[PDB]
């Protein structure tokens, strides 16, 4: 029933879909550690809005030249377009977490993004700094070692999935280098 | 709260009338300035976070005394500035609310109604407040007729204090 | 103007249910859309004050300065702001009140037969 | 200053294309519409509009522009008989915009929650927001 | 009064926040149907005296006890005040057709209408059966394919029924 | 007269306010539907003598007593038939006056107000004029939204008499 | 109403016009296999954005000197013009699929197309290479034989309309040959 | 209900007045004509079925189209003729109520107020009822001052239909 | 108390007719959709302790002036009564939807609770903010789009039914208004 998931992500439009109780058992059996993995995507997307608001402001907090007149976080549409570019990669890395691969990440999101950013005047090493905060923010939510928040979970480790997103976030940074 | 739909209804009711072709044309023009006003207050929320305190620093760098004066009615200490992320956010809120309805509805009853009593008996003089949204009218990042419709209810709020 | 189109059949029913008073019924007649296009679009603000003191208060105008002194109320806050400040005067309350349709007070001298 | 780029047009364009393509009939093509939903009111339509494009669409075309797969998970503790996963990719907008630089006045600004946008007014951590600390009557 | 745009202003003013982006694409769906709203109110008010007098005539046919002497609608004063209230509901339903919500129909016309009728003594079950004639004379009027081009407006005729059954349950 | 312009002006000096953008859209929707309105008023003026003498004959075919009853209220004279034909000249002229200004203003001023008091004083049956107007409503030959604008002011003249 | 399809185009004016449900079956009786043919357009225009992007990037990634400084797919106004140029030839071949003839495609698009490209310096060997990827996409979408997106259809064969669009793409390539 | 007795009460109640010799001749003059008016009310009561059906046929002889034309507002059917005979019986009943009370009280309240709302809605002509009442005026067969009282309240009903 | 089945009887009583086939067509389709409504109200009454949890602890965080000493929910009897006053008014609309008629809601509670409440001193704007906090709490449960608890239903679309419990709760709030 991942073909039912992949047909959602291939139709290139807005379409809602959801899973009942029988096909969720087909989801939990086909994907290994599905009790672990579906926790790990839920710990990110419950706090995905604070992750994009902290990290690109932490990119401002280390690179203050982007909110200069002439910088790339000026002219607040362009500032929101950096926020819109913040939120697409978190939904794409969570589906890359959920499917267990990066084959949906490469074609739909990572293909030609380096050529897109050097044609749009986007400072790509600044976005490397913004996405390295995301590699730290996803690990502290998967391991539930966030300093300000702690969600309830079942007992056990998640260090395979904590290391798997570091494989996925380094694929974004290698794609835009 | 006076929507341009609702005064086609209220000026068909005080004469006791069905909705004729006169008032059917006035709600068609509300359906013609619909899309050119709905991109305004959507994307003004999309750039709202810069516009609150980026306009506040366009008041204290106009008026240095407002951080320096000893008084409760200024943003001098840390408690007056917390009111200043609220009391000019209400001006930024109702200019989005006017572009939903296509008229000057919500700020006519929530904001401007009974305002000199609030102004004179707090000494909150609107020489800060006109310049509080004068940064908004030129640094919103909007072009075309989406600019002129978003700037249409800003300078209605200017002229009510001026 | 007691024609079929100039009648107010919804304002008439709320008087008969005792929902509104006479004072709210006179206020619905000056704000009636037949009273605008027939008696307010065809004269200025200094003659319309001579209508709304002769008919509402039932007296003549005092002198011509009172037409000057009253006509800025119509041009600032409107006709709906003009009637309630004319129906809250003491000359309206002390001989009409909340239940009397107004009339022309003391038109004639009691021994005479000509009058005004 | 939010869009100081409202007209900028450095296309060379010498007038040697006018004998083969007119100015009014320029970059205009019939776009075909489809209300195909297997219903009685299914309409086919064509309209003839101006065609624009941007340079980004080699890899991110207009159907796939800013469409990222979002995940919503309902899960109570030990409630897998009613727990569910959903999946959609809408036109996803980001969070609300970054504020002013700000020194340390009152509190920058924020916003949160589902129904409505809220927004408070915290100086730097502490969130004053209309408690009226200047409370001094003179008796 | 409130229309549909005035709803989410006051549904977020006490909430405090701004207008969220997931609501307004449903509201920019409503302006696609803005041209299928204004024909349809023009369908009702062009025939606004042929839905009233064709349904009061079919009311007194089935109920002869209202026009018989000693009935409620007997005299010419109380016949004119029966055709007055039969047209009053036809105004405030079509006011709610153009606006997008019920909240001018049940605030200016249905807030105490059956308790007006219990005090006067009119049969409140029988005003509902005149309104349901006017429901069927207007829904079947607003499905003609003359004057407009064809296309599926099946979503917008359920809203016209849904205020005609809201006056059918207000008066009993 | 009530046009969509003169009611947008009328709500402004109701409150005594300035002309905001809750009235510019009312004039904006009037300018949209005035291009399907003045193409209707042109075609009714061009075929006016065909429509008027065809509508007098539609009354006389339905009501043949009016062509032969003696008395002043009937069109059995030479001057009875001339007063009938100028009445349907008056009902067509106020339709094209109402299409030009975009509202029911001229026929409220000239036709509608006071109509019952002269049809009762001169014994004129209001079912004559509905038959004279029903001939016009489906034999002007218009097609489309140009037909949809003529069938809202003819239908407004019918519902006064009906 | 096929003339009123053409009267959207031939008055040079931007409108919108449709065909209703009773007006559909007059066209469906007239046009042979109209249930196939309206499926044949809707297989194309549901992926009309994705058809131009694989066509232009396969032209780029096979001819890498086009994105050089000095190449004709540099200077992002010129890149956006080339993406606009692939859209107009896609909508005109889609309208030629609806109308059943290329005679509105020949005069509106292909007439004067040859020497207006050497007027600006378009490499037409790359342009024939660009339109041939769209010839491979449209025979995949109409026959539902695309390698990534299958769509739901009524079961049957569509090999005549696969060959007709592949005939109609060859009139584009012969116009710039 | 205006009577002579409930009118001189009302002018006594306007002035706070006890019933003087002015108001004792307005009520005495009712008693010197209650003799002749109550014989006329008793005579019109007895000859009702002669006068109602005779006037319903005299309408149909003058206006023969009303028995011929189809549609529900005409006397071309069985139930169309029954509702016309009901209506003249409603009209003749209010003439006799006025001769009892001595004035136009009961036809003001029960008949005249709201009558033009009906005659425009249900397409009924007011000249159908002049011919029914002009039959009853010069075919009741009364004489002298008994006829003078019945002929006063008959053409009060003709003047509120004209 | 009225039933919808009783509603067509008094419709057919002053009319003095029999029951025909004409108005019968509404009620026979009401039978086969009866199980779908029977699949609705069982989850309204079985998550009712959560709906009276979020009735009163939710309205008190958006006006905390009633727990203040002097407020209208300060003492632990008025704390107890506000927990109790809300759990009767959703018990009544669970009765009202099975009949379908709002008159059983009107004669039992909605005739005269407004005249008590200004002599009991409670504010009505606080009440309708606590009425409407159960309104969207209700309409999540009938559709199964609730977050923290997802229950067992069938598959379909009860948005005609989900407007009906929204057609009740505004008149709950308008009665206090
Ligand atoms: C329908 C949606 C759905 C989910 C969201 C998950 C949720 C989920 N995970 C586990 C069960 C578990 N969940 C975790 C996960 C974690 N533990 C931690 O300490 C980490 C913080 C976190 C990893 C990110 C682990 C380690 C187990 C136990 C081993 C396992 O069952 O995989 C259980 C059973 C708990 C129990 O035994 O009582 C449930 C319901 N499964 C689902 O079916
Ligand atoms: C002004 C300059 C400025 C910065 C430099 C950054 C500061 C910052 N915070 C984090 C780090 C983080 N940031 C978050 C995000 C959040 N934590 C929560 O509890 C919320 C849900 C959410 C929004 C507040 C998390 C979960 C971590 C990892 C754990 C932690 O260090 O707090 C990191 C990455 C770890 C590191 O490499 O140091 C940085 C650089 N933010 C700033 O504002
Ligand atoms: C009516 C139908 C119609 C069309 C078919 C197109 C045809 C067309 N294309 C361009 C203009 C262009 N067309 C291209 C396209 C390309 N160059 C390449 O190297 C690639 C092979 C290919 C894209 C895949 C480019 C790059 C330009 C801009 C050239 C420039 O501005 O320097 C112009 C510009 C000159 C002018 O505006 O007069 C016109 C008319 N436009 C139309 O209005
Ligand atoms: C499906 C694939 C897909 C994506 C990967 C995103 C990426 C993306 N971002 C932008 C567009 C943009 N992206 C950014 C983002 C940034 N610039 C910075 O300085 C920061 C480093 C960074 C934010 C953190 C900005 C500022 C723009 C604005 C440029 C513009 O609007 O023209 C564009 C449009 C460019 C064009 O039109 O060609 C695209 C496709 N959206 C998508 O649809
Ligand atoms: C001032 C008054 C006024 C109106 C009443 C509307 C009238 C109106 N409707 C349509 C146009 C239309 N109108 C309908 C409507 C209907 N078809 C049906 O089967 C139903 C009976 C009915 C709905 C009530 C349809 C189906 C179309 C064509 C589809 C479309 O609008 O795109 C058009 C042409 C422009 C357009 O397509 O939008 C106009 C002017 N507009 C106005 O300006
Ligand atoms: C970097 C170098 C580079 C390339 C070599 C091309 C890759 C490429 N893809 C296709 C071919 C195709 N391309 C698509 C288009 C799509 N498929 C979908 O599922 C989406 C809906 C849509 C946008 C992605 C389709 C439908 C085919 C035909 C099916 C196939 O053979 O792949 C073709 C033509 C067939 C052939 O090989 O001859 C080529 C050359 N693109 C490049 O960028
Ligand atoms: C309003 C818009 C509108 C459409 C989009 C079409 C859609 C459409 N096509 C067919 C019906 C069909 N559609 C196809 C087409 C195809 N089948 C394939 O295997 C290929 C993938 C594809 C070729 C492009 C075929 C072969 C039939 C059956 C034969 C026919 O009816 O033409 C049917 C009837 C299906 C049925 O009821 O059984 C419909 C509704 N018709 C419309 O009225
Ligand atoms: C002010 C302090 C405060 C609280 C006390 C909580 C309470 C709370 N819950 C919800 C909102 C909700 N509350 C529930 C109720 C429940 N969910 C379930 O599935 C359980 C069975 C049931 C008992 C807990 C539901 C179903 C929603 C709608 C959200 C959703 O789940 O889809 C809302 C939003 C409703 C509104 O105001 O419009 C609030 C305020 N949240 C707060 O901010
Ligand atoms: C039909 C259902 C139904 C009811 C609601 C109650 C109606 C009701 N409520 C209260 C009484 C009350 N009801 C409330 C509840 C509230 N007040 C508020 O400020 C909040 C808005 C709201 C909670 C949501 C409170 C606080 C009291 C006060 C108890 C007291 O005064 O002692 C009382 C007085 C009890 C007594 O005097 O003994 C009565 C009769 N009875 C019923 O049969
Ligand atoms: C013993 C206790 C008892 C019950 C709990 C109900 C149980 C019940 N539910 C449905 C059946 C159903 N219930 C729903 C309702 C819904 N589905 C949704 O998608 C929404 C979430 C929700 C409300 C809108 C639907 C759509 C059906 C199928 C249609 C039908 O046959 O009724 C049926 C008929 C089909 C079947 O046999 O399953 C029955 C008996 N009846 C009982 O006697
Ligand atoms: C209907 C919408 C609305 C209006 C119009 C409004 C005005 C308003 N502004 C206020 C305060 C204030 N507003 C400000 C803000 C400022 N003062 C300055 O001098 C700065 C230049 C400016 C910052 C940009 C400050 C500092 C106070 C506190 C004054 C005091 O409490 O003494 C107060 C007192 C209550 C409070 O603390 O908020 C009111 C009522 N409040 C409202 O809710
Ligand atoms: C603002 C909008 C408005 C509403 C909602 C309204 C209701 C309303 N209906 C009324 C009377 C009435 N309504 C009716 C109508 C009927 N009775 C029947 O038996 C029939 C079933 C039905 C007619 C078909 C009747 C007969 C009266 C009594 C008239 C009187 O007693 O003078 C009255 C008393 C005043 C009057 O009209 O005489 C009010 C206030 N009035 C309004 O102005
Ligand atoms: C612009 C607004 C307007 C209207 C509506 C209007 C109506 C009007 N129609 C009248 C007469 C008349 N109308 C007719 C018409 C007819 N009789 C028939 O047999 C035909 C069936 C029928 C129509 C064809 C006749 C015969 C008279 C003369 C009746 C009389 O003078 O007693 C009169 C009496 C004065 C006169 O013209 O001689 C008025 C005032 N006048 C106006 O100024
Ligand atoms: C006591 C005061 C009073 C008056 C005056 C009154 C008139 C009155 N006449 C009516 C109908 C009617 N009146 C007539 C009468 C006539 N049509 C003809 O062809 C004849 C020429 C003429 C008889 C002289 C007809 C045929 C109807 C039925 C109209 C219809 O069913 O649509 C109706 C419609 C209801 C009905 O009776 O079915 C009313 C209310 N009602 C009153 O309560």
């Amino acid at each position: 029933m991942l073909d039912a998931f992949s047909r959602v992500v291939v139709n290139s439009d807005a379409k809602a879909a959801y899973v009942g109780g029988s096909d969720l058992q087909a989801l939990k059996s086909f994907i290994a550690d599905g009790n672990k993995r579906l926790d790990a995507v839920n710990s990110i997307v419950s706090n995905a809005s604070c992750m994009v608001s902290d990290a690109v402001s932490g990119m401002i907090c280390e690179n203050p030249g982007l909110i200069s007149p002439g910088g790339n976080c000026y002219t607040n549409r362009r500032m929101a377009a950096c926020l819109r570019d913040g939120e697409i990669i978190l939904r794409y890395v969570s589906y890359a977490l959920l499917a267990g691969d990066a084959s949906v990440l490469e074609d739909r999101c990572l293909n030609g993004l380096k050529e897109t950013y050097i044609a749009l005047g986007v400072p790509t090493n600044s976005s490397i700094r913004a996405v390295s905060i995301m590699k730290a923010q996803a690990v502290a939510f998967i391991t539930n070692t966030a300093t300000e928040r702690k969600m309830s979970f079942a007992a056990g480790d998640c260090t395979s999935l904590a290391s798997e997103v570091a494989s996925y976030f380094d694929r974004v940074g290698a794609a835009i280098s | 709260m006076k929507t341009p739909i609702t005064e086609a209804i209220a000026t068909a009711d005080n004469q006791g009338r069905f909705l004729s072709n006169t008032e059917l044309q006035a709600v068609n023009g509300r359906y013609q300035r619909a899309t050119a006003s709905l991109t305004a207050a959507k994307a003004l929320t999309g750039s709202a976070q810069r516009l609150i305190t980026g306009a506040a620093q366009a008041v204290y760098n106009k008026f240095p005394y407002t951080t320096q004066m000893p008084g409760p009615a200024y943003a001098s200490s840390a408690i007056g500035k917390a009111k200043c992320a609220r009391d000019i956010g209400y001006y930024l809120r109702m200019v989005t609310y006017c572009l939903v309805v296509g008229g000057t509805g919500p700020m006519d009853e929530y904001l401007v109604a009974g305002l000199e009593e609030i102004n004179r008996s707090f000494d909150l003089s609107p020489s800060w407040y006109i310049e509080a949204l004068q940064y908004i009218k030129n640094s919103h990042g909007l072009s075309g007729q989406v600019a002129n419709e978003a700037n249409a209810y800003i300078d209605y709020a200017i002229n009510t204090l001026s | 103007q007691i024609l079929k189109s100039t009648k107010q059949p919804f304002l008439e029913s709320q008087l008969r249910f005792n929902q509104i008073s006479i004072k709210d019924f006179i206020k619905g007649l000056v704000l009636s859309a037949p009273f605008r296009d027939l008696n307010y679009n065809v004269n200025n603000n200094y003659r319309f004050v001579e209508i709304c003191v002769q008919r509402v208060l039932g007296r003549d105008i005092y002198n011509e300065r009172e037409k000057i002194a009253w006509s800025i109320i119509i041009a600032t806050q409107g006709l709906e702001g003009f009637i309630d400040t004319l129906l809250n005067t003491q000359e309206y309350l002390s001989n009409f009140g909340d239940s009397i349709v107004p009339f022309q007070r003391r038109r004639i001298i009691p021994q005479r037969s000509k009058g005004e | 200053g939010e869009e100081e780029e409202t007209v900028d047009k450095e296309a060379p364009r010498p007038e040697l294309y006018n004998k083969y393509f007119s100015a009014d009939r320029l970059h205009k093509a019939p776009e075909i519409l489809f209300e195909y939903n297997k219903t009685k009111y299914d309409r086919v339509g064509v309209r003839y509009t101006e065609v624009t494009s941007k340079a980004s669409e080699r890899f991110f075309p207009k159907s796939r522009m800013n469409r990222a797969p979002v995940i919503e998970i309902s899960y109570r503790e030990g409630a897998v008989s009613t727990a569910s996963v959903s999946l959609s990719m809408p036109e996803i907008s980001g969070p609300p915009a970054l504020p002013f630089p700000v020194p340390k006045g009152d509190v920058t600004t924020t916003m949160v929650t589902d129904p409505t946008t809220g927004r408070l007014k915290l100086e730097f951590k502490v969130d004053g927001a209309a408690v009226s600390a200047y409370s001094d009557p003179r008796a | 009064m409130l229309d549909a745009f005035a709803k989410v202003v006051a549904q977020a003013d006490a909430r405090g926040e701004f207008l969220s982006n997931t609501q307004i694409d449903a509201l920019s769906k409503m302006v696609k149907e803005g041209n299928q709203r204004l024909d349809i109110v023009n369908k009702v008010t062009s025939n606004a005296s042929a839905i009233v007098t064709n349904s009061a005539r079919a009311l007194f046919a089935e109920q002869p006890q209202l026009i018989q002497p000693g009935g409620n609608a007997y005299t010419s004063r109380r016949m004119a005040a029966c055709l007055r209230d039969m047209e009053i509901v036809l105004r405030y339903v079509s006011y709610a057709m153009i606006a997008g919500d019920s909240s001018v129909l049940d605030d200016r016309c249905l807030n105490g209408l059956r308790e007006t009728y219990q005090a006067l003594g009119t049969p409140g079950s029988s005003v509902a059966v005149a309104i349901q004639k006017m429901k069927d004379a207007s829904v079947a009027l607003a499905n003609d394919t003359t004057g407009t081009p064809i296309g599926d407006c099946s979503s917008l005729v359920a809203e016209l029924a849904g205020y005609f059954d809201r006056a059918a349950v207000s008066v009993v």
